[PDB]
C-alpha cells in the first residue's frame, strides 16, 4: 500500500505529518506487525524524502526517526533484518545521513566482533541466539 | 573546588559554562566505568553520593549550566549523548538523580518559551525515555504518578503521552490501575489516556472494565472527544461483546443533548461511525438485532431511524432486512410522524 | 455615525471666537461668520 | 407550612406551569413570564411548588434553554433561588461527573446569571461532606469560564475566601488564580494568612502559583509565612518551592 | 451578615441613616470604582410597597430605560438590603452595556511610559497615533525591504492587559503578553513571524510582478490563493501553504473542456518534477511546459470578455469563468447567470451538482458543475 500511495507522500506534506503520528504511536502498539510496518513506513519516508521551514529541523527530525530506529535494532531479528536491507536504500537517497547510519551499524556489529588477534572464533555465535524454555531463536542476523 | 566538578574533571568530562555543548576528553562507557570504580573505591563510600548530588544541585541553581548538562555532549575526536543520561546509566546515583530532576521540574510551570523555543519540562522528561535499566521501576512510577496527578493541563497531557518510551515491560499493571483511577477522577484526560492504554500491556479483562467504566461516563464527555472515544470503543469491540456494547451505546447516546457548534461535531461523529461500520460487518446486523430485539418499548429514539437510513446507504445485504424491520416497527405503533 | 461613547474633539487652529454663526453654503465647503474676542 | 402566599396569577396559573414543564422533556411562554410577579420568598415556595429538582437533565437545560431567553432578568436572589432548587440536589447526588447537559446547562446558565449561579451554589456544595471529584470539576468550570469577568472572578474570590478551607477549596481556588485574577493586598493577605495554614499535594500547587504569579503582590511578611509552610518535607517539590521562594530572595 | 444592622453597613458602606428612626437614608452607592448620590425615603414603617427614591441627575441618565424595573423591584422586594443588592447589580449591567463611556488613561504611567517605550523602539517605526492615543500603527522592514504594518488598540491600562493586535499576514499571530513585556517585545515577535514567512512573501510578490494575477486584484498579505491567467479566457487558481510555500499548492483550472484536458494530463505526468528548492513560477513553467502572459491589456482591451448573459466583468466578485466547449463560440459566462438561464430551459436536466444543456450563443452542449 504505502509504496503504492507513496506519490501522495511526495506531494502532500499534511499526509506525511499525519502518517508520522500514526507510525510513532503504532511503534509501541501490542500487535507485532504494527511495529514492523511502522519501521517499514519510517524507512520509506527517509528513503523517499529529505523533508518530513528550514532544512535544519528536517535533519534533526530525520535524526530523531533514526534514534527510534536505533532502539528498534534491539527488537527481535525480523525488525532488525528489515532495517538493515533498508539502510542501503536510505544511503542511496539520503547521503547526508551516511555517518549517522554507518556508526549505527558498526556499534551493533562490535557487540558480536572481538578486536584481538590470536583468538580463532573472532565472532560469538552463542551470543546471537537466545533461548527461553526450549524455544530457541536468532537475534541480530550477522 | 566542589567534589562534583573535581570527580567529573578526573573522570574525563569537560564542564563548560552553559552556552555551548560540553566537550568530552574520554569515551562515554570508559567515563561511566571510571567514575563508577572511582566512587566505589573512594572512602566515605555511602556519603560521597549525597556530597555528589548536593554539589550537582548547587551547580544547577543557575539555569544555563543545567541546560548544557541536559543537552547532548561534544566528542572532540562529533555529537554525543547528554551527561544526565550517561550519569543516570550508573545505578547508585539513579534514584537520587530522579528525585532531584523531578523535585526541580515544578519551577518551570509558568516560565514558558524563554529563549530557543525549548520546553524545559518536555526536555527533562525526555531525559528518562529509553533507559538501559531503572534502579527502581516502581519508585519512578510513584514519582511520575504524583507528577501526572498534579501538573497543569498541557504539561499533564505531554508527560502522559510520553509514558511508553519511559516504561520497560514490568510496571505496566500498577500504571493501568492508577490511570483507570484517574479516568473515573477526571473526564478531560480520556483521549490521551485511552491512547496510552492501547499502547501499554494490559489484561483483556481490564480493557473491558475500563470500557464499561468510560461508557457509564459517556454522557459526561465534552463533544470534541466524543468522536475519538467511540472510535476507541468500536476499534476495541471484540466480535462477541458486539451486541451488549452496541445496546449500551444505543441506550446511552442521545443525538438530542449536544445542540455551527453542535452540528459539525455530530457530523464528525457520524463519519467515525460510518468508518467503523463500513469496515466491520458484524456491527450492522448486531445493531439492527439491538433495535429489533428492543421491539418492546414504543419509546425508541432519533438515533434508531438515522442509523437504519445510514446502513441502507451502506452495506446493501441488509436492505430487505431493514425494510421488514421498519414495517414491523411502523405497524406496531412505535414509529410515527413526530 | 447608537451615537457615541466619548466626545473626542479637534481644534480648527483658529483663536477664541465668541458668538459664532454658521451659513450652510452647499455651492467649495462650509463658510461661517465669527466675532473674535479682540473685536474682529 | 409557613403559609407564604404565592402571587395570585402564579397560584392560579400553577397547574399550567407544571403542564408546560412536562411539555419540555418531549420560544418561552407568557406563563413562564409570571416569575416576574414573585418576591424571592414567594419564588422560594414556588420553585418547591413546581418540583424543578425532578425535571430530566435535558428538561433542566430545556428549562434553562427557555429561562436563558427571558427578558427581563430574574433578579439576583430569584436566579440564585431557582438554580439551587433546580441543580443543587443533582450536584449533591453526584457519584460521578456530570452529563454534558448539566455542565453546559450550568455553564450556559452561569453564562447569563454568572454570579447568581456563582452566589448560590459554590459555598454550600463545598461545606457539604463527601464533596469529591464529580463536584470540584463543575466548580472548575464556574471559575474557568471565559465569561467570568474581573467583577465575577473576585466575587468567586470574595465567595471562596469565606469558606472553611480544605483540599477541595484549593483545587478550585488554584483554577481561579490560574487566570492571573487581580486582588487587593487585603484579599491576597487573607489568602496568605489562610494559605500559611500543609501536607497535601494540592496545597503545594496553590502556594507555588501565587509565589510565581503574584510575586508582584508578595511582601516580606507573606514570603516568610510561606517559608514556615514549606519547612515540612511532607511537601514534595520543596526544592522548586525553595527555588521560586529563593527567586523572590 | 444575616441581619440588616451589619449586612447593610457591609454592603452599602456609604449610606448614612439621617433620621433616628432609620427611615431617611442618604449618601452614595458604589459600582465600578464610582459613587453616585442617592436619598431613599421610606414611610413611618419599613414598607417599599410605598417608598420614594430620589437621585442625582447623573444617576437618572444611567437608569433611563429601567424606571419600570426599579418601580417593580421596590414593590416586589422584601427588605431594603436585597433592594440595594439588586440596584447595584442593575448598575453593573447598565454601565457594562454602555462600555463606550469609559477607558480614561491614568496621567502617571500612561502618556509618559508609552513615549519612553516608543523612544526605546525608534521613531522611524511609528506611522500613526490616534488623538485618543488609543490606536497606534507600527512599521517593520523585511530583509527583502518590504513594509509590513501592525495596528494596536490599547486600553486605559496598556501595561496591565494585552493590546488588541491587528496584523496583515494570513497565519494567526500569537503574542506572549506579560505586564513586563512591552512594545519592543511584541515588535520582536512580529519581526520573528516576518522573517519566518519571508519565503511566502517573496513567492507571492514574485507572482504579482512576473505573471497576470487575475482573481485577487490589489491583493492583501493574508491571501494564499492566486487565480493566474494563461493564454486567453483559461485560468489556474492556486492556494499555497504559508508554512511550506515552496511545497506544492492545491491547484485547479478553469477554462474550455477541450483546452484544460491536456493541462491536467501534463500536470499529472510532470508533478514529480515539482521541487521546493526552486520558486513557484520556476517550477510551474517547467512542470506545465509553458510561459505566462504579462497582462495582455492593450490589445484585447474591449474584446467582450464578459458573461455574454449580463455582459459584465465583475458580477459581485464573480469573474467570467465557465466557457463553451466549442471553437466557434468560446464565449465566457458566469456561474449565476448561466445557472438562471439553464434552470429554465426544457432542454436542461440536472445530475448531482451538474446541469447539462445548450450554450446561449451557439446551442451546443455545455456543462455547469455548481
Ligand atoms: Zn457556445
Ligand atoms: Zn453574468
Amino acid at each position: 500500500l504505502l509504496k503504492a500511495v507513496q506519490p501522495l507522500l511526495k506531494v502532500s506534506m499534511s499526509m506525511r505529518d499525519c502518517l508520522i503520528l500514526v507510525l510513532r504511536k503504532a511503534m509501541f502498539a501490542n500487535q507485532l506487525d504494527a511495529r514492523k510496518s511502522a519501521v517499514a513506513g519510517f524507512l520509506l519516508l527517509l528513503k523517499n524524502f529529505k523533508v518530513l521551514y528550514n532544512s535544519v529541523a528536517n535533519e534533526t527530525f530525520c535524526l530523531e526517526i533514526m534514534d527510534s530506529l536505533r532502539r528498534c535494532l534491539s527488537q527481535q531479528a525480523d525488525v532488525r533484518l528489515m532495517l538493515y536491507e533498508g539502510f542501503y536504500d536510505v544511503l542511496r537517497r539520503n547521503s547526508q545521513l551516511a555517518n549517522s547510519v554507518m556508526q549505527t551499524l558498526l556499534s551493533q556489529l562490535k557487540q558480536f566482533y572481538e578486536p584481538k588477534p590470536d583468538l580463532l572464533p573472532p565472532l560469538k555465535l552463542e551470543a546471537c541466539i537466545l533461548t527461553q524454555g526450549d524455544k530457541i531463536s536468532l537475534q541480530e542476523p550477522l | 573546588d566542589s567534589i562534583f566538578v573535581k570527580l567529573l574533571k578526573i573522570s574525563g568530562i569537560i564542564l563548560k559554562t552553559g552556552e555551548s555543548q560540553n566537550q568530552l576528553a574520554v569515551d562515554q562507557i570508559a567515563f561511566q566505568k571510571k567514575l563508577f570504580q572511582t566512587l566505589r573505591r573512594h572512602p566515605s563510600y555511602p556519603k560521597i553520593i549525597e556530597e555528589f548530588v548536593s554539589g550537582l544541585e548547587s551547580y544547577i541553581e543557575d539555569e544555563d549550566s543545567f541546560r548544557n548538562c541536559l543537552l547532548s555532549c561534544e566528542r572532540l575526536q562529533s555529537y554525543s549523548k547528554s551527561l544526565i543520561k550517561l550519569l543516570l546509566g550508573i545505578d547508585i546515583l539513579q534514584p537520587a538523580i530522579i528525585k532531584t530532576l523531578f523535585e526541580k521540574l515544578p519551577e518551570y510551570f509558568f516560565e514558558n518559551k524563554n529563549s530557543d523555543e525549548i520546553n524545559i519540562p518536555r526536555l527533562i522528561v525526555s531525559q528518562l525515555k529509553w533507559l538501559d535499566r531503572v534502579v527502581d521501576g516502581k519508585d519512578l512510577t510513584t514519582k511520575i504518578m504524583q507528577l501526572i496527578s498534579i501538573a497543569p493541563e498541557n504539561l499533564q497531557h505531554d508527560i502522559i503521552t510520553s509514558l511508553p518510551e519511559i516504561l520497560g515491560d514490568s510496571q505496566h499493571a500498577d500504571v493501568g490501575k492508577e490511570l483507570s483511577d484517574l479516568l473515573i477522577e477526571n473526564t478531560s484526560l480520556t483521549v490521551p489516556i485511552l491512547d496510552v492504554l492501547s499502547s501499554l500491556r494490559l489484561d483483556p479483562n481490564f480493557l473491558l472494565k475500563v470500557r464499561q467504566l468510560v461508557m457509564d461516563k459517556l454522557s459526561s464527555i465534552r463533544l470534541e472527544d466524543l468522536p475519538v472515544i467511540i472510535k476507541f470503543i468500536l476499534h476495541s469491540v471484540t466480535a462477541m461483546d458486539t451486541l451488549e456494547v452496541i445496546s449500551e451505546l444505543r441506550e446511552k447516546l442521545d443525538l438530542q443533548h449536544c445542540v455551527s457548534s453542535g452540528q459539525s461535531c455530530i457530523i464528525l461523529l457520524f463519519d467515525v461511525i460510518k468508518s467503523a461500520i463500513r469496515y466491520e460487518k458484524t456491527i450492522s446486523e448486531a445493531w439492527i438485532k439491538a433495535i429489533e430485539n428492543t421491539a418492546s418499548v414504543s419509546e425508541h429514539k432519533v438515533f434508531d431511524l438515522v442509523m437504519l437510513f445510514i446502513i441502507y446507504s451502506t452495506n446493501t445485504q441488509t436492505k430487505k432486512y431493514i425494510d421488514r424491520v421498519l414495517r414491523n416497527k411502523i405497524r406496531s405503533g412505535c414509529i410515527q410522524e413526530q | 455615525r447608537p451615537e457615541e461613547g466619548p466626545g473626542g474633539l479637534p481644534p480648527m487652529l483658529c483663536p477664541a471666537s465668541l458668538n459664532i454663526c454658521s451659513v450652510v453654503s452647499l455651492s467649495g465647503g462650509t463658510k461661517l461668520l465669527a466675532l473674535s474676542a479682540k473685536g474682529r | 407550612a409557613e403559609s407564604l402566599e404565592l402571587p395570585k396569577a402564579i397560584q392560579d396559573q400553577l397547574p399550567r406551569l407544571q403542564q408546560l414543564l412536562k411539555t419540555l422533556e418531549e420560544a418561552p411562554p407568557v406563563e413562564l413570564q409570571l416569575l416576574h410577579e414573585c418576591s424571592p420568598s414567594q419564588m422560594d415556595l414556588l420553585c418547591a411548588q413546581l418540583q424543578l429538582p425532578q425535571l430530566s437533565d435535558l428538561g433542566l437545560l430545556r428549562l434553562c434553554t427557555w429561562l436563558l431567553a427571558l427578558s427581563p432578568d430574574l433578579s439576583l436572589s430569584n436566579a440564585t433561588v431557582l438554580t439551587r432548587s433546580l441543580f443543587l440536589g443533582r450536584i449533591l447526588s453526584l457519584t460521578s461527573s456530570a452529563s454534558r447537559l448539566l455542565t453546559t446547562a450550568l455553564t450556559s446558565f452561569c453564562a447569563k446569571y454568572t454570579y447568581p449561579v456563582c452566589s448560590a451554589l459554590l459555598d454550600p456544595v463545598l461545606q457539604a461532606p463527601g464533596t469529591g471529584p464529580a463536584q470540584t470539576e463543575l466548580l472548575c468550570c464556574l471559575v474557568k469560564m471565559e465569561s467570568l469577568e474581573p467583577d465575577a472572578q473576585v466575587l468567586m474570590l470574595g465567595q471562596i475566601l469565606e469558606l472553611p478551607w480544605k483540599e477541595e477549596t484549593f483545587l478550585v481556588l488554584q483554577s481561579l488564580l490560574e487566570r492571573q485574577v487581580e486582588m487587593t493586598p487585603e484579599k491576597f493577605s487573607v489568602l496568605m494568612e489562610k494559605l500559611c495554614k500543609t501536607t497535601s499535594m494540592a496545597y503545594a500547587k496553590l502556594m507555588l502559583t501565587v509565589m510565581t504569579k503574584y510575586q508582584a503582590n508578595i511582601t516580606e511578611t507573606q514570603r516568610l509565612g510561606l517559608a514556615m509552610a514549606l519547612e515540612p518535607n511532607t511537601t514534595f517539590l520543596r526544592k522548586s518551592l525553595k527555588a521560586a521562594l529563593k527567586h523572590l530572595g | 451578615m444575616a441581619v440588616t444592622e451589619a449586612s447593610l453597613l457591609r454592603q452599602c458602606p456609604l449610606l448614612l441613616p439621617q433620621n433616628r428612626s432609620k427611615t431617611v437614608y442618604e449618601g452614595f452607592i458604589s459600582a465600578q470604582g464610582r459613587d453616585f448620590h442617592l436619598r431613599i425615603v421610606l414611610p413611618e414603617d419599613l414598607q417599599l410597597k410605598n417608598a420614594r427614591l430620589l437621585c442625582s441627575w447623573q444617576l437618572r441618565t444611567i437608569l433611563s430605560g429601567y424606571h419600570r424595573i426599579v418601580q417593580q423591584r421596590m414593590q416586589h422586594s422584601p427588605d431594603l438590603m436585597s433592594f440595594m443588592m439588586e440596584l447595584k447589580m442593575l448598575l453593573e449591567v447598565a454601565l457594562k452595556n454602555r462600555q463606550e463611556l469609559y477607558a480614561l488613561p491614568p496621567p502617571p504611567q500612561f502618556y509618559s511610559s508609552l513615549i519612553e517605550e516608543i523612544g526605546t523602539l525608534g521613531w522611524d517605526k511609528l506611522v500613526y497615533a490616534d488623538t485618543c492615543f488609543s490606536t497606534i500603527k507600527l512599521k517593520a522592514e523585511d530583509a527583502s525591504g518590504r513594509e509590513h504594518l501592525i495596528t494596536l488598540k490599547l486600553k486605559a491600562k496598556y501595561p496591565a492587559e494585552s493590546p488588541d493586535y491587528f496584523v496583515d499576514f494570513p497565519v494567526p499571530f500569537c503574542a506572549s503578553w506579560t505586564p513586563q513585556s512591552s512594545l519592543i517585545s511584541i515588535y520582536s515577535q512580529f519581526l520573528a513571524a516576518i522573517e519566518s514567512l519571508k519565503a511566502f512573501w517573496d513567492v507571492m510578490d514574485e507572482i504579482d510582478e512576473k505573471t497576470w494575477v487575475l482573481e485577487p486584484e490589489k491583493p492583501p498579505r493574508s491571501a494564499t490563493a492566486r487565480r493566474i491567467a494563461l493564454g486567453n479566457n483559461v485560468s489556474i487558481n492556486i492556494e499555497v501553504d504559508p508554512r511550506h510555500p515552496t511545497m506544492l499548492p492545491e491547484c485547479f483550472f478553469l477554462g474550455a473542456d477541450h483546452v484544460v484536458k491536456p493541462l491536467g494530463i501534463k500536470l499529472s505526468r510532470n508533478i514529480h518534477l515539482w521541487d521546493p528548492e526552486n520558486s513557484v513560477l520556476q517550477n510551474l513553467k517547467d512542470v506545465l511546459e509553458i510561459d505566462f502572459p504579462a497582462r495582455a491589456i492593450l490589445e484585447k482591451s474591449d474584446f467582450t470578455m464578459d458573461c455574454g448573459i449580463c455582459y459584465a466583468y465583475q458580477l459581485d466578485g464573480t469573474i467570467p469563468d465557465q466557457v463553451c466547449d466549442n471553437s466557434q463560440c468560446g464565449q465566457p459566462f458566469h456561474q449565476i447567470c448561466l445557472y438562471e438561464w439553464l434552470r429554465g430551459l426544457l432542454t436542461s436536466r440536472q445530475s448531482f451538482n451538474i446541469i447539462f444543456g445548450e450554450c446561449p450563443y451557439c446551442s451546443k452542449p455545455i456543462t455547469l458543475k455548481m
